[PDB]
């Protein structure tokens, strides 16, 4: 649980940066 | 003395991680919408 919750968190990341690229 | 307590910790501790584990794939599933969206107004904005 720790380390899917971790790849979710920096799958997050990527997702929050590319939506701000476009943004 | 160490076994009941620390049992009943990682018990509780298994809530408190399956909470954040479920709010992430929301957190998730919602960042898969809102990027869909873009894109589709991407593409109509095109158009």
């Amino acid at each position: 649980y720790h380390a899917h919750n971790k790849n979710r968190k920096q799958e997050i990341d990527r997702y929050l940066r590319t939506i701000s690229s476009k943004k | 003395a160490l076994y009941q307590l620390i049992t009943e910790k990682l018990d509780y501790s298994l809530k408190v991680l399956q909470e954040k584990f479920h709010e992430n794939n929301s957190m998730c599933d919602e960042l898969k919408r809102k990027e869909n969206n873009f894109k589709n107004r991407l593409k109509q904005l095109t158009k």
